[PDB]
C-alpha cells in the first residue's frame, strides 16, 4: 500500500509468516489429521 | 474398531495395525484399486487431479516471481548481470547466530539472503522483464490462473460438467486440438511476445501493456507479410556491437536465421528464436488438421494402425488391434508419455548447455551446472516411471486374446531374446569399460602413463567435423567449404554456426579426447543395464518359471515365500526398485562428467581433464577430493562463511543416504520381534501404561521398507551432490 | 509377569498409589493440577541454566520460564488431541474417560503454568 | 464325538512365570486355551519361552495366539504322543472349540467335512486381471 | 570398531606421535584433535579428507599399491 | 592312484592348474617380450 | 594427422616424458652404490623404459599434447594409414581364441550329455577327454559355419522350455 | 606354523633385518621383495640399508631384536 506495487509485504511479514508457517500452522494440521486418522468408523 | 482414514480401502480401514496409516497415504492415488471404482469415474477423478497439479505449478511459479520481486536484486542484476548475483529469497532463521547473519548478506542486501541457481533471472531478462513490477504483475496473473484451474477441478467433478468416458476416449480430436492449439497457437503466440516485447526490450524500448497496441514491431509493419516480401523482416539484424537491453548496435530485424549466439549475451539470438517459434507453430497447426473430427475430411487412427502389417508377416498382425489397447489402457498411455517427456527432458539439458538460450546464462557457471543436473536427474526418474507403468499395463490392462499376433504380443514371444541380448551388451560394456580404467590406473600407479590404453573417439570426432569442427582436420561436409551442404548454408546460419563451434571458450561441440571415450561407453553401460532391469521386470511382469501366476499376485507383492529356494524381490515392483539404483549410478556418472569437463573448461585447465579423467584415481583426487576442499570448510573451529548451509547439507545428505541402507540391508523380523518387546515394556511400565496406542505398533511392510530406504537413499544422492555441484562451482 | 522383589515391595506398590494418577477418588481436575504443578515447576530448570540466553544478565530466568510456559502449552494440546483420538466412544478410573481426560488436561494446563510461575518467583 | 466343553478348573502345569505370555489383547480382544491329559509328570518346553512340569492327568495352559497353542499341541502329539485340544475364549466367555473341531485331526480324511476354497481348475487356467478389472474380484476367486 | 581405530589414529597423530624439537614437540597433525573432533565435519575435513591425501597421491611411489587397493576396496 | 587322479580331476583342482599355466604363460611372455602395447 | 594426433616420434611432450621419467630413476640410482642389486635393478628399469619409449614411437603411435600414445578404432583409418596393429588386428586375435574356448566347451558339454550321469562329469572333469577336445577348437570357424549350413548349431524352438508369457 | 616359518624365512633371505639392527631408527623394516615384471618392481621401494622391498608393519623385526636374533642364520 505504498510506492508503486500496493501489495509489497511489510518488513515484519517474515517475522510473522515464518514463525506461523513451521510452528503454529503445522501443529494445527498434525493435530487435526491425528484426530481424523484415529477417527473411529 | 474400524477407522475412517483409509476411506478408499475398507481393508486398510479395518486394519488394526499402524500399516493402515502408511498404506492409506500410498494406495491413495491408485484409484483403479479404490473400492467401487468405475472407468468413467476414474477418468473424471484423474482429469480433475490434473487441474490440481496445474494449480500447484502456476502457484509455485508465482511464488518465485513474488520472492524475486519482494526479496531480490533483479534490477541491480539486470544492470550488471556479470557481477551481481541473482538473489532467490531472504533467510529469516530465528536460530541464526550473528556470524551467520553477517556471512549470508551477499548479492547486495541488508539481511541474510540466498543466491538463486535456478536461472530464472537470466530467463526473465531475455523475455522482456526489466523491473520488479513486471514480476509482481506476472505473479498475480499466474496466481489468478492457479485459482481458475482450482475452480475447474471442482466444476468438472460436479454433475453436468463431469466428462463422459466417451469424451475421455476421444483421441483423434484431443490430439488435433493439442497439436494445433496447445502446441501451435502457443508457439505463434510466443513469437508474438518475442517480436512485440522481448526483441524491442532487448533493443532498449519499453513495449508493455501500456503501448503495445501502438508500437510497430517492425518499421515496415505487416505490409511485407501481406505483400509476401517476408524477407523485409530479416534485414538489418542486431550488429555484434549490440548490447542486450540497449539500442547500442540494435537492428530492425524481427525474424532471421543468423545462428550461433549474441556476442555480449553469448546466447542464441532472439530474432532466430522468434522465427523458430513461428516456423514450428505453422507446422503444429497444420499437423493438428490431420485426424478426423465431426466434419468429414480426416484420418481415423484405428485404420492407420490396422493398415500397417508387414506383408512378409514378420511382425505378425502388425499394429492391428492396438488402438483399443492404447485407448482402453491408461498405463500404456502414461508409459509412452513418461518415455517421451523423459527423453525430451534430457534434450533440454543437452541443448541448453551447448546453446545457452538465455542472456548471460553461460557466464553463470553455477546456474548452468545446477540446471543440467536438475533436468538430467528428473529425466531419469521419469524414465523409470515409463517402464514402471508399462509393467502395470502388462498385468492390469493387457488382453492376451485381443492382442493375438500383434507387435505387442510377439514381444513376449521373444522376451528371452530381448532380455538376454541386453545382458550380453551390458556384460561386454561392463567387463571392458572398467578393464581399461583399472589397466590405466595400474599404469599410473607403476609410473607408466605411456603404457595406459587411450582409444581415440574417432567416430564422434567425425560427427563433430561433419558439423564444422576443424581441430580434428578431417575436412568433412561443413568442415569442407567446397561441399554442397557447406555452400548451401553459407548464406544462412552457417557463417555463425562455425564461428561459434570453432570457439573453445564455449560449449558448442567441445573437443573430445580419449578420456571422453571411456566415460561415454560407461554411460552406455548404465543406459543398457538400467534398461535391462526395467525391461526384464516389464516382460516378466505377469509370467516367469519361478512365479507363473505373477499377474494373479498383482504388481506390488513382497515375495512368494521361501519356497522354490527364494522368491525374494520377484514382483515387477522390484525391477523398478532395483533399476532406481542403477539409474542414480548412470546419471551420477553423466553429471560428474559434465561438471569436470566444464570445471576444467572454466578454470582454463583443460589439460587437467584431458589427462586425469583417463584413469579413475584422477576422478576422485582431482575432482571429488580437490573440489570438496572448500565445501567442507563452510564451518571450521575458526569461523564460518556463506558456504556453511552447503557443508551442513552435504553431511545431511550422507546421513539420509546411510539411513536408507538400514531399511534395505535389514529386513522385517528383527524389528517386528523388537517392537513386540517394546509393546510389553510400555504395558508394564507404571504411570505410562495409562497412555496407550490406538493403532497396534507393527514393523514397516516388506515392500514399504524397500521404498522408504530407497527414498532415503535417493534423497541423499541428490542433497549430497546438489551441495557439491553448487558449493564447488560457486566457491570459485 | 514375574512378580519381582522390585515390582512388589509393598513400600513401592504404596508410593505409586499416593501419586496423583493412581489416587483414583480425587476429581480428575484435582488429579491434574497436582501432576501439572509437579511436571511444570521443574520444567523451567533446563531452559534457565543451559538455554540460548543462559549467560545473559537477568533475561536468563525470564527466558527460561517463558520457554517452559511454551512447552507446557504444547504438552496441553497433545493431552487434548490424545483424549479426542482415544475417547471417540468415551471409554472405571474416570481419568480414563472422555470427560475425565478433558478435566485432567485442564487441571494440568492450569497447574503446570502455575508451577512455571512458582519457579520464576523462586529466582 | 461331541465338541468337548472347557473345564476352567483344570490343574495347570507347574511354571514360575515368564515376561512373555498374555497381554491386554487376551482381555480386550481374545485368548486361547489348550488342554491335554498326561501319563506322567514331565518337563516340556513352553511355546512362549522356558520349561514347565506338566502334571499327571488333566492339564490346561492359556495363550494369546492360536499358533502358540497348536505349537504345544504338536509338541505333545510328537514328544509325548498326546492328543491336545484348544479353544478360543472371547472376552464375553464365549469358548469356541478350535481344534480338531471334528475329532479327526485335520491331516486325516473323514467323511462329513465339506470342501471349502477348492478351485476345480489348473492354477494356469485362471483368467487375466483385465477380465476382473473394476470388478473388485480376484482372478483366483473368480 | 571403525570409530575406535579412527579415534586411535587421530588422537595419537594429534597428541602423541611427533618429533621432539628444541622446547616443544611437533605432532603429526599439530594437536588439533581437541577442537576438531567435537563435530562430524572435523572428522571428515581434518581426518578423512585431510589424511586421505597420502593414499590418493600414492600412485607413482612405493606406496602406489595402497592407492590401488584403497580404490579396489571401495 | 585311480581315486587320487579322480580327485586331481575335480573342478577346483583342474581350474587351479589351468589358470596357473595360463597365468605363468602370460607372465613369461611379458618377461621375454615386455611392454606389449601394440602388435606392431 | 588423423585427429590432430601428432606421431610420438614428432611428439615433444613424448620426448619430455622420456627425459623426466629416466631422470626420476637416475636420481634413485645415485643413492645406491654402483654394484648393489638395488642399482643393477634401477639400471634395468632405465634401459627397459628407454626401449619401450622407442618401440612405441617406431610403431607410429600417434599421441596428443599429453604425449600419451592414442589408438585408432575405425578399420578404414587404421588400415589406410598403417595403424592396423592397434585394436584392429588385436580384435580378430581375441575373437579366434574366444570362439576357440567357447567351441571346445560346447564340444565337451555335448559329449558328456548322454554319457551316464552327465552332472558328475562337470564337477569331476574328465581331464583325458577334455584334453582330446582342446585342439579340436583350432579350426572352430570352419566347423561352426558347417553347422550353421546344416542347422545343427542351434536348437528347435519347440524343444526349449520358455517362461509363461 | 607354516605361516610363522615363512615369515622367518622371508625375514632371513629377502629382508633388511641385519641392516636395520645397526640403525633401527633411520632404516624402515622390509621383508617382501616383488619380482621385476609388469613394472611391479616399483613396489620395491628404498627402505634403506642397501635394500629395495616393501615396508612391513607386522612388528617382527623388533620382536626378533627383543629375542636376541642378531643374524639371518638364527
Ligand atoms: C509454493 C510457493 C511459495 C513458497 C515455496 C514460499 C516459501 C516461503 N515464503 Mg512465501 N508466498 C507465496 C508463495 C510461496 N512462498 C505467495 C504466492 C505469496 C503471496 C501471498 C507469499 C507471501 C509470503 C510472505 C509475506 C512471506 C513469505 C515467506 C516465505 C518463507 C517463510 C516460510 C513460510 O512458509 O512462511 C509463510 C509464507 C506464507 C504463509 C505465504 C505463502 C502463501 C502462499 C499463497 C502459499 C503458496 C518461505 C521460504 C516469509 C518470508 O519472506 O520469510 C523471509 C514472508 O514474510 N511468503
Ligand atoms: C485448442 C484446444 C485444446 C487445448 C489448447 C488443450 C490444452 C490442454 N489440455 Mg485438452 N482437450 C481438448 C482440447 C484442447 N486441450 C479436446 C477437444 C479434448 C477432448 C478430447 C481434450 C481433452 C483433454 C484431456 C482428457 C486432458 C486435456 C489436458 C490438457 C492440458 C495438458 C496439460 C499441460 O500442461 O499441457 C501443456 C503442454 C504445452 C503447453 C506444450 C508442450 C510443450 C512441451 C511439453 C515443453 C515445451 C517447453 C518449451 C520448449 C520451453 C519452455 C520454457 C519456459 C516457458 C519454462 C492442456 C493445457 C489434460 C489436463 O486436463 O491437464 C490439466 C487432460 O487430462 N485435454
Ligand atoms: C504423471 C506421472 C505419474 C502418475 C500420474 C502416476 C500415478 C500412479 N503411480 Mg507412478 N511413477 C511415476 C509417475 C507417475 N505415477 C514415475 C516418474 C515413477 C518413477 C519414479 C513412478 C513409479 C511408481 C511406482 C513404483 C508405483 C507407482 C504407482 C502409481 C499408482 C499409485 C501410486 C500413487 O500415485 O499414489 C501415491 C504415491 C506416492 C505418495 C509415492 C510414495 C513415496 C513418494 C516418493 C513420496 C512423494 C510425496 C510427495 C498411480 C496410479 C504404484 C502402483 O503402480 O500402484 C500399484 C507403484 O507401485 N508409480
Ligand atoms: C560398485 C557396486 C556395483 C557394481 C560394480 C555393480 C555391477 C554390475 N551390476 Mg549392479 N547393483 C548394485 C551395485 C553394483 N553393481 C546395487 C547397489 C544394486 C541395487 C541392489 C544393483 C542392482 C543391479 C541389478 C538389478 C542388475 C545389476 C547388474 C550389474 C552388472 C551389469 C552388467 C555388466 O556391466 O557386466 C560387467 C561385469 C563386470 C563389471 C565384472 C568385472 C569382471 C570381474 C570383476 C573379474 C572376474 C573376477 C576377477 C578375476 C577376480 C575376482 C574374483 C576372485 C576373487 C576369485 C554389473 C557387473 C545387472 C546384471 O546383473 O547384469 C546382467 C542387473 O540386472 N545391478
Ligand atoms: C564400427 C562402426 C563404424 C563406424 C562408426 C565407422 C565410421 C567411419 N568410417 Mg568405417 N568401417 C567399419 C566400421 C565403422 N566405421 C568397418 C567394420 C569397416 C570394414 C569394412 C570399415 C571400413 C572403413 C573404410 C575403408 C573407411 C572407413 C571410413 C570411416 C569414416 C568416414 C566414412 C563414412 O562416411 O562412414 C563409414 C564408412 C564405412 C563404415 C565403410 C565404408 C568406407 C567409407 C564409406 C569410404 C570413405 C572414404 C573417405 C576417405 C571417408 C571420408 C571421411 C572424411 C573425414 C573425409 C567414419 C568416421 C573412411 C575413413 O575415414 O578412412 C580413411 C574409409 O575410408 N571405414
Ligand atoms: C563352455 C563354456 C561357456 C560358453 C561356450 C559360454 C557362452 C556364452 N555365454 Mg557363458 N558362462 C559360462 C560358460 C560359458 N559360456 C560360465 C561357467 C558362467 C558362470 C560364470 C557363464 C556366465 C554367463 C553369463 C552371465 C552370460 C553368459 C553369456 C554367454 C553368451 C555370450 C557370449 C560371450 O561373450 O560369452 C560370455 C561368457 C561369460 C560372460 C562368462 C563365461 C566365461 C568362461 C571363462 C568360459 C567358460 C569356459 C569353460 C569353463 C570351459 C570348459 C571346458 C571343458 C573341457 C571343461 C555365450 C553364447 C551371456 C549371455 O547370456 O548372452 C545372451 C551372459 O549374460 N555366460
Ligand atoms: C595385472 C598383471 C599382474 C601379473 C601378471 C602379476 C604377476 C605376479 N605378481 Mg603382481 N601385482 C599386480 C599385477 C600383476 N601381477 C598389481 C596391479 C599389483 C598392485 C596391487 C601387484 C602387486 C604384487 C605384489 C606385492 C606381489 C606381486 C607378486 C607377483 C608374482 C607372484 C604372485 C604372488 O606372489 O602370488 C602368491 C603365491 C603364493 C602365496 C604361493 C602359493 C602357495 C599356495 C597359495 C599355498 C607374479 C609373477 C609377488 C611377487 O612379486 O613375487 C616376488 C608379490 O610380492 N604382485
Ligand atoms: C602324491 C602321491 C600320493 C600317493 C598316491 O598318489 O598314491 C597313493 C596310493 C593310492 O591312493 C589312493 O589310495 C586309497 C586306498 O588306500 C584310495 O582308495 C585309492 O585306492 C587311491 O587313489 O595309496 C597309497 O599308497 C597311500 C599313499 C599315502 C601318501
Ligand atoms: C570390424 C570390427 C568392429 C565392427 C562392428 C560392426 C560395424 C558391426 C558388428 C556386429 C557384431 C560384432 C556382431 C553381430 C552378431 C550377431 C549374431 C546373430 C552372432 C552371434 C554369434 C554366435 C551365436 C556364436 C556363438 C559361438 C558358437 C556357437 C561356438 C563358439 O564359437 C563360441 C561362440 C560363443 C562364439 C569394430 C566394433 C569396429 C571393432 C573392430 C572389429
Ligand atoms: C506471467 C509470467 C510467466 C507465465 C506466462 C504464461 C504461462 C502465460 C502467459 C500468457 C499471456 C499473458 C499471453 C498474452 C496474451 C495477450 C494477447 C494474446 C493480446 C493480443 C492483442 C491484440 C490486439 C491481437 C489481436 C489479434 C490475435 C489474438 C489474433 C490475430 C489477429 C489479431 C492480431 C488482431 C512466466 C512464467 C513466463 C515468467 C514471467 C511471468
Ligand atoms: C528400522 C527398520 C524398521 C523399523 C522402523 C520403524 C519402526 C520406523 C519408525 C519411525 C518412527 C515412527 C519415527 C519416524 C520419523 C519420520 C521421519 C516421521 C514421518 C515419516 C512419514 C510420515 C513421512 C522396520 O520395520 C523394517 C522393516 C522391514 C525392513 C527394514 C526395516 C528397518 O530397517
Ligand atoms: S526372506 Fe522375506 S522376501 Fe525373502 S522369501 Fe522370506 S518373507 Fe519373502
Ligand atoms: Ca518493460
Amino acid at each position: 500500500a505504498a510506492g508503486s506495487y500496493p501489495f509489497v509485504p511489510p518488513s515484519w511479514a517474515p517475522s510473522v509468516f515464518v514463525p506461523l508457517t513451521g510452528l503454529v500452522l503445522p501443529a494445527i494440521a498434525m493435530a487435526t489429521l491425528f484426530v481424523y486418522i484415529e477417527k473411529d468408523n | 474398531a474400524t477407522k475412517l482414514f483409509p476411506k478408499f480401502s475398507q481393508g486398510l480401514a479395518q486394519d488394526p495395525t499402524t500399516r493402515r496409516i502408511w498404506f492409506g497415504l500410498a494406495v491413495a492415488h491408485d484409484f483403479e484399486s479404490h473400492d467401487g471404482m468405475t472407468e468413467e469415474n476414474l477418468y473424471q477423478k484423474i482429469f480433475a487431479s490434473h487441474f490440481g497439479q496445474l494449480a500447484i505449478i502456476f502457484l509455485w511459479t508465482s511464488g518465485n516471481l513474488f520472492h524475486v520481486a519482494w526479496q531480490g536484486n533483479f534490477e541491480q542484476w539486470g544492470a550488471d548481470p556479470i557481477h551481481v548475483r541473482p538473489i532467490a529469497h531472504a533467510i529469516w532463521d530465528p536460530h541464526f547466530g550473528q556470524p551467520a547473519v553477517e556471512a549470508f548478506t551477499r548479492g547486495g542486501a541488508s539481511g541474510p539472503v540466498n543466491i538463486s541457481t535456478s536461472g530464472v533471472y537470466q530467463w526473465w531478462y531475455t523475455i522482456g522483464m526489466r523491473t520488479n513490477q513486471d514480476l509482481y504483475v506476472g505473479s498475480v496473473f499466474l496466481a489468478l490462473v492457479s485459482a481458475i484451474f482450482l475452480f475447474a477441478s471442482w466444476l468438472h467433478l460436479q454433475p453436468s460438467f463431469t466428462p463422459s468416458l466417451s469424451w475421455f476416449k476421444d483421441a483423434e480430436s484431443r490430439l488435433n486440438h493439442h497439436l494445433s492449439g496447445l502446441f501451435g497457437v502457443s508457439s505463434l503466440a510466443w513469437t508474438g511476445h518475442l517480436v512485440h516485447v522481448a526483441i524491442p526490450e532487448s533493443r532498449g524500448k519499453h513495449v508493455g501493456w501500456d503501448n503495445f497496441l501502438t508500437q510497430l514491431p517492425h518499421p515496415q509493419g505487416l505490409t511485407p507479410f501481406w505483400t509476401g516480401n517476408w524477407a523485409a523482416y530479416a534485414q538489418n539484424p542486431d550488429s555484434a556491437s549490440h548490447v542486450f537491453g540497449t539500442s547500442d548496435g540494435a537492428g530492425e530485424a524481427i525474424l532471421t536465421f543468423l545462428g550461433g549466439f549474441h556476442p555480449q549475451t553469448q546466447s542464441l539470438w532472439l530474432t532466430d528464436m522468434a522465427h523458430h517459434h513461428l516456423a514450428i507453430a505453422v507446422i503444429f497447426i497444420v499437423a493438428g488438421h490431420m485426424y478426423r473430427t465431426n466434419f468429414g475430411i480426416g484420418h481415423r487412427m484405428s485404420a492407420i494402425l490396422d493398415a500397417h502389417v508387414a506383408p512378409s508377416g514378420r511382425l505378425g498382425a502388425g499394429h492391428k488391434g492396438l488402438f483399443e489397447t492404447v485407448n482402453n489402457s491408461l498405463h500404456f498411455q502414461l508409459g509412452l508419455a513418461l518415455a517421451s517427456v523423459g527423453t525430451i527432458c534430457s534434450l533440454v539439458a543437452q541443448h541448453m548447455y551447448s546453446l545457452p538460450p538465455y542472456a548471460f546464462l553461460a557466464n553463470d557457471f553455477t546456474t548452468q551446472a545446477s540446471l543440467y543436473t536438475h533436468h538430467q536427474y528428473i529425466a531419469g526418474f521419469i524414465m523409470c516411471g515409463a517402464f514402471a507403468h508399462g509393467a502395470i499395463f502388462w498385468i492390469r490392462d493387457y488382453d492376451p486374446e485381443q492382442n493375438k499376433g500383434n507387435v505387442l504380443a510377439r514381444m513376449l514371444d521373444h522376451k528371452e531374446a530381448i532380455i538376454s541380448h541386453l545382458s550380453w551388451v551390458s556384460l561386454f560394456l561392463g567387463f571392458h569399460t572398467l578393464g581399461l580404467y583399472v589397466h590405466n590406473d595400474v599404469m599410473q600407479a607403476f609410473g607408466t602413463p605411456e603404457k595406459q590404453i587411450l582409444i581415440e573417439p574417432v567416430f564422434a570426432q567425425w560427427i563433430q567435423a561433419a558439423h564444422g569442427k576443424a581441430f580434428y582436420g578431417f575436412d568433412l561436409l561443413l568442415s569442407s567449404s567446397s561441399s554442397s551442404a557447406a555452400s548451401a548454408s553459407q548464406t544462412l546460419w552457417l557463417p555463425g554456426w562455425l564461428d561459434a563451434i570453432n570457439n573453445n571458450q564455449n560449449s558448442l561441440f567441445l573437443t573430445i579426447g580419449p578420456g571422453d571415450f571411456l566415460v561415454h561407453h560407461a554411460i552406455a553401460l548404465g543406459l543398457h543395464t538400467t534398461t535391462l532391469i526395467l525391461v526384464k521386470g516389464a516382460l516378466d511382469a505377469r509370467g516367469s518359471k519361478l512365479m507363473p501366476d505373477k499377474k494373479d499376485f498383482g504388481y506390488s507383492f513382497p515375495c512368494d515365500g521361501p519356497g522354490r529356494g527364494g522368491t525374494c524381490d520377484i514382483s515387477a515392483y522390484d525391477a523398478f526398485y532395483l533399476a532406481v539404483f542403477w539409474m542414480l549410478n548412470t546419471i551420477g556418472w553423466v553429471t560428474f562428467y559434465f561438471h569436470w569437463k566444464h570445471l576444467t573448461l572454466w578454470q582454463g585447465n583443460v589439460s587437467q581433464f584431458d589427462e586425469s579423467s583417463t584413469y579413475l584415481m584422477g576422478w576422485l583426487r582431482d575432482y571429488l577430493w580437490l573440489n570438496s576442499s572448500q565445501l567442507i570448510n563452510g564451518y571450521n573451529p575458526f569461523g564460518m562463511n556463506s558456504l556453511s548451509v552447503w557443508a551442513w547439507i552435504f553431511l545431511f545428505g550422507h546421513l539420509v543416504y546411510a539411513t536408507g541402507f538400514m531399511f534395505l540391508i535389514s529386513w522385517r523380523g528383527y524389528w517386528q520381534e523388537l517392537i513386540e518387546t517394546l509393546v510389553w515394556a510400555h504395558e508394564k511400565t507404571p504411570l505410562a501404561n495409562l497412555v496407550y496406542w490406538k493403532d497396534k505398533p507393527v514393523a514397516l511392510s516388506i515392500v514399504q521398507a524397500r521404498l522408504v530406504g530407497l527414498t532415503h537413499f535417493s534423497v541423499g544422492y541428490v542433497f549430497t551432490y546438489a551441495a557439491f555441484l553448487i558449493a564447488s562451482t560457486s566457491g570459485k | 509377569m514375574l512378580e519381582t522383589p522390585v515390582t512388589s515391595t509393598p513400600e513401592v506398590a504404596s508410593y505409586l498409589s499416593n501419586l496423583p494418577a493412581y489416587r483414583t477418588g480425587v476429581a480428575p481436575l484435582l488429579r491434574g493440577v497436582e501432576i501439572g504443578r509437579a511436571h511444570g515447576f521443574f520444567l523451567p530448570g533446563p531452559f534457565i541454566k543451559l538455554g540460548p540466553l543462559r549467560n545473559v544478565e537477568g533475561a536468563a530466568e525470564i527466558a527460561g520460564c517463558l520457554s517452559a510456559a511454551g512447552l507446557v502449552i504444547i504438552l496441553a494440546a497433545a493431552l487434548s488431541i490424545y483424549g479426542s483420538a482415544m475417547f471417540q466412544g468415551e471409554p472405571r478410573d474416570p481419568l480414563q474417560s472422555a470427560e475425565g481426560w478433558n478435566e485432567f488436561t485442564s487441571g494440568f494446563t492450569v497447574g503446570a503454568l502455575s508451577g512455571v510461575a512458582w519457579a520464576f518467583a523462586c529466582t | 464325538w461331541t465338541e468337548p466343553t472347557l473345564n476352567p478348573d483344570t490343574p495347570s502345569p507347574i511354571f514360575g512365570g515368564s515376561t512373555g505370555g498374555l497381554l491386554r489383547k487376551a482381555q480386550v480382544e481374545e485368548f486361547y486355551v489348550i488342554t491335554w491329559e498326561s501319563n506322567k509328570e514331565q518337563i516340556f518346553e513352553m511355546p512362549t519361552g522356558g520349561a514347565a512340569i506338566m502334571r499327571k492327568g488333566p492339564n490346561l495352559l492359556k495363550f494369546a495366539r492360536k499358533e502358540q497353542c497348536l505349537a504345544l499341541t504338536t509338541q505333545l502329539r510328537t514328544k509325548f504322543k498326546f492328543t491336545p485340544c484348544f479353544y478360543r475364549v472371547y472376552p464375553s466367555g464365549e469358548v469356541q472349540y478350535l481344534h480338531p473341531k471334528d475329532g479327526v485331526y485335520p491331516e486325516k480324511v473323514n467323511a462329513g467335512r465339506p470342501g471349502v476354497n477348492q478351485n476345480f481348475r489348473r492354477i494356469g487356467e485362471n483368467v487375466n486381471p483385465i477380465k476382473v478389472k473394476f470388478t473388485g474380484n480376484g482372478t483366483m476367486d473368480i | 570398531l571403525s570409530i575406535a581405530i579412527f579415534h586411535f589414529s587421530w588422537k595419537m597423530q594429534s597428541d602423541v606421535w611427533g618429533t621432539v624439537t628444541a622446547s616443544g614437540v611437533s605432532h603429526i597433525t599439530g594437536g588439533n584433535f581437541a577442537q576438531s573432533a567435537n563435530t562430524i565435519n572435523g572428522w571428515l575435513r581434518d581426518f578423512l579428507w585431510a589424511q586421505s591425501s597420502q593414499v590418493i597421491q600414492s600412485y607413482g611411489s612405493a606406496l602406489s599399491a595402497y592407492g590401488l587397493m584403497f580404490l579396489g576396496a571401495h | 592312484m585311480k581315486n587320487f587322479t579322480t580327485y586331481l580331476s575335480t573342478a577346483p583342482v583342474v581350474a587351479l592348474a589351468w589358470f596357473t599355466v595360463t597365468a605363468a604363460l602370460l607372465i613369461e611372455i611379458n618377461r621375454f617380450f615386455p611392454d606389449p602395447l601394440v602388435f606392431s | 594427422d588423423i585427429a590432430g594426433l601428432t606421431p610420438c616420434s614428432e611428439s615433444a611432450a613424448y620426448a619430455k616424458r622420456l627425459k623426466n621419467e629416466v631422470k626420476g630413476l637416475n636420481k634413485r640410482l645415485k643413492n645406491y652404490e654402483a654394484d648393489s642389486a638395488p642399482a643393477i635393478a634401477l639400471k634395468a628399469t632405465i634401459e627397459r623404459t628407454q626401449n619401450r619409449f622407442a618401440n612405441y614411437a617406431k610403431a607410429g603411435l600417434l599421441c596428443g599434447a599429453d604425449g600419451l600414445p592414442h589408438l585408432i578404432s575405425d578399420p578404414g583409418l587404421a588400415l589406410k594409414y598403417g595403424h592396423a596393429g592397434e585394436v584392429f588386428i588385436p580384435t580378430f586375435g581375441f575373437l579366434y581364441v574366444a570362439g576357440w574356448i567357447g567351441y571346445v566347451g560346447r564340444l565337451y558339454l555335448n559329449m558328456v550329455k548322454g554319457e551316464a550321469k552327465p552332472t558328475e562329469k562337470e564337477i569331476i572333469i574328465d581331464v583325458p577327454a577334455a584334453l582330446r577336445l582342446t585342439w579340436q577348437g583350432a579350426t572352430w570357424p570352419v566347423q561352426v559355419v558347417a553347422e550353421l549350413r546344416a542347422n545343427t548349431l542351434t536348437e528347435k524352438a519347440e524343444n526349449i522350455t520358455i517362461s509363461p508369457r | 606354523f607354516i605361516w610363522l616359518s615363512g615369515m622367518y624365512f622371508h625375514g632371513a633371505r629377502f629382508s633388511n633385518y641385519e641392516a636395520w639392527l645397526s640403525d633401527p631408527v633411520h632404516i624402515k623394516p622390509s621383508a617382501q621383495v616383488v619380482w621385476p615384471v609388469v613394472g611391479q618392481e616399483i613396489l620395491n621401494g628404498d627402505v634403506g640399508g642397501g635394500f629395495q622391498g616393501i615396508q612391513i608393519t607386522s612388528g617382527f623385526f623388533q620382536l626378533w631384536r627383543a629375542s636376541g636374533i642378531t643374524s639371518e642364520l638364527q
